[PDB]
């Protein structure tokens, strides 16, 4: 994948990569997408430089262009870098005195749904499945190798994607974005350079649906890189926790069928809710009480400690050890369980037990590093903790 | 202080919509806001390296001109980054291709205009209801594209008191012939004189597409002469509205591009 950029023509838009070439022609004769040669390329003309191609949406008549203008650094990790996209712009062939009334209305409301929006994406990187995920897929694909639940753009490169089952240089067009949080820290705990980060994807799909789909599903993975001197090798955590609604209408073939794929994609399923016996599947329930924050914190502790009695451990997480290069030396760990979590009014709560649970395991991962000693406590250290704090803040700040 | 707009002058010429009627429409916009005082070109010396017709816009007064679509357009360079003269008029006309600012197209710009002149009670809903101001225009509008010496008249809703009362014709004329609406207001001359007054026109629109606007050229036509004279005895009056000025020969310039 690269960046793209275009030329504007009364005929159609003509799309090439920055960096033989493949263009993507949009026609305004048919509004239909076509793959040309580099010859049909404009030699003069508007040349817009844009960050990346959303894809493209028919409403009516008109088959309007979705694209990203710039983006901003949110992450690097590993040498991958993550981008926010800042300002997005749709762009029509035909001229606004040209635009249907009616149509002006969907294109009202669909620039108001990118409004107050946060998308993120990566080139050189697919962050819609999680670090396990995509470590079990080689480093080739990267288009065809996607989770088809947080691909936000599918529909979007429905056309692209048609043109790319047979041509392969349309795989380099089509980039993935996913809609809620990505982002990377830098800094240090007991003389160890240390990269925190924080991924939060929402689902496209969406009680329990028909389908199977549980709707609200997002899934917030929490990643880590260690490097010691001491040690000669580069450590990579990928802790994962989604959330969304739980089965309680409900169809059984329904609940069935999304039992079966939360335990084949992650295993156990520890459900926890806020105020068949499957044995892989877990119950459970909360209160806060209206307690005083510091007690409601404390309520939390004791809620990981009840979480632990019903046979989950701090040790599950995907651990993985890589190369100088970037290439893995040895898997170390994978994780087979997920808790989930389903909240009433506010959804802060959900954020504030993900967040919890996500150093509680932290800590953990801490320990296998040999970063900290045996029983220490890792929220001791002022920077890493407010860091962690800022981080899980903002996390909160988009999702909302 | 006139009490017909620029636009209002400009389509009341025009009866006896096309494309053209409704580009100079927007121009006459944009200067007729400049006019009034209430935008002007940013002071910058980078600038002027591109054409006048590139330049940007800075608006000052945020006062409303009881017009509709004027105080439209005021709100429209309110609340957005400084655009330059061109795409200004071409995003009031929506001409560009960008969704973003898809609102700033002005709908329906004919029923405005109607509903503007006959609440001023000039034209008449069953035909204009006061013919003596179409033929005072017309009248001005031929002192400068016939005469010899040029020389102004003056009507209730044009007095002797309204401020660039030359600059307002002069702009209407070019407005005028963008629009390509000019030919109506010549059929009552004679062959020679129209040959004589549409390159008239021509070298008006020539000369005043740049700022500064060059005086000193001599006219071969003999046309509108000691124009240059009473053009420098404007801007004796007004200083420091050389901003505005730029704005003006800026449309003028658009208005030779379309």
């Amino acid at each position: 994948t690269g960046p793209i950029v275009y030329v504007q023509n009364a005929d159609g838009i003509f799309f090439k990569l920055a960096e033989n070439d493949a263009v993507i022609h949009l026609a305004n004769q048919d509004q239909g997408v076509r793959v040309l040669g580099a010859e049909e390329f404009p030699v003069q003309g508007e040349v817009v430089k844009i960050a990346s191609l959303m894809g493209f949406i028919k409403l009516k008549l008109n088959r309007y262009a979705i694209i990203a203008n710039t983006v901003e650094e949110t992450g690097r990790f590993n040498g991958h870098v993550f981008y926010r996209v800042l300002q997005h712009s749709i762009v029509s062939t035909k001229f606004n005195s040209r635009i249907d009334s009616e149509e002006a209305e969907y294109i009202k409301l669909l620039e108001l749904h990118l409004k107050n929006s946060t998308f993120y994406f990566s080139y050189t990187y697919d962050l819609t499945n999680s670090l396990q995920r995509n470590e079990k897929v080689g480093p080739a694909a990267s288009w065809k190798t996607a989770d088809e639940r947080f691909f936000w753009n599918h529909y979007l490169t429905e056309d692209l994607r048609n043109f790319a089952h047979q041509d392969p240089r349309i795989d380099s067009f089509i980039q993935p974005v996913i809609y809620g949080y990505a982002k990377t820290v830098d800094a240090v705990l007991n003389a160890t350079p240390i990269v925190l980060g924080l991924i939060t994807r929402r689902s496209i799909f969406r009680g329990v649906d028909k389908d199977g789909n549980v709707g609200n599903f997002n899934e917030t993975e929490q990643i880590l890189l260690a490097e010691n001197p001491e040690s000669e090798k580069i450590h990579v955590f990928s802790f994962l926790q989604t959330r969304g609604s739980v089965p309680i209408e409900n169809s059984l073939d329904a609940t069935k069928k999304h039992f079966d794929q939360q335990k084949e994609l992650y295993g156990d399923n520890y459900l926890v809710n806020l105020v068949l016996n499957d044995p892989k599947i877990h119950y459970v329930y909360f209160d806060f009480h209206h307690e005083c924050r510091k007690m409601q914190w404390h309520r939390v502790k004791l809620l990981i400690d009840h979480l632990e009695k019903l046979g989950l451990s701090n040790e599950d997480f995907f651990h993985k050890v890589i190369d100088s290069n970037g290439n893995t030396v040895e898997i170390v760990n994978e994780q087979h369980s997920v808790v989930r979590t389903n909240c009433m009014d506010c959804l802060d709560r959900t954020n504030v037990v993900q967040s919890v649970l996500a150093q509680w395991v932290l800590q953990k991962e801490f320990e296998s590093a040999d970063v900290v000693a045996t029983g220490s406590t890792w929220e001791d250290n002022a920077p890493l903790l407010t860091s962690y704090q800022n981080l899980w803040a903002d996390n909160a700040d988009a999702v909302s | 202080i006139p009490t017909l707009t620029l636009m209002e002058e400009v389509l009341l010429m025009g009866l006896r919509w096309n494309d053209s009627i409704s580009y100079a429409l927007r121009g006459c916009i944009i200067i007729e806001l400049a006019l009034r005082g209430k935008i002007r070109i940013l002071d910058d010396s980078a600038r002027k390296r591109f054409d006048l017709s590139e330049r940007l816009i800075e608006v000052i007064d945020s006062s409303k001109t009881g017009e509709v679509l004027l105080d439209e357009t005021l709100q429209l360079m309110k609340n957005d980054e400084p655009l330059s003269i061109s795409n200004w008029i071409d995003l009031l006309s929506g001409e560009t291709w960008n969704l973003l600012k898809i609102n700033y197209q002005l709908k329906q710009v004919r029923e405005r205009l109607a509903k503007g002149l006959v609440d001023k009670g000039v034209l008449r809903t069953e035909p204009i209801a006061d013919a003596s101001c179409k033929e005072a225009i017309k009248r001005r509008v031929l002192s400068v594209l016939v005469s010899r010496n040029m020389e102004l008249s003056y009507n209730e809703y044009f007095p002797e008191t309204t401020s660039f009362k030359i600059i307002r014709t002069l702009a209407l004329i070019c407005g005028s012939y963008g629009a390509n609406v000019l030919e109506n207001v010549l059929t009552t001359l004679e062959y020679e004189k129209r040959d004589k007054a549409i390159s008239r026109a021509e070298e008006i629109m020539a000369q005043f597409s740049q700022y500064p606007f060059d005086l000193e050229k001599e006219t071969e036509l003999g046309v509108s002469v000691n124009l240059n004279k009473e053009v420098k005895e404007e801007i004796e009056n007004n200083p420091g509205h050389d901003l505005q000025l730029e704005v003006i020969a800026g449309v003028f310039e658009v208005f030779s591009r379309m």
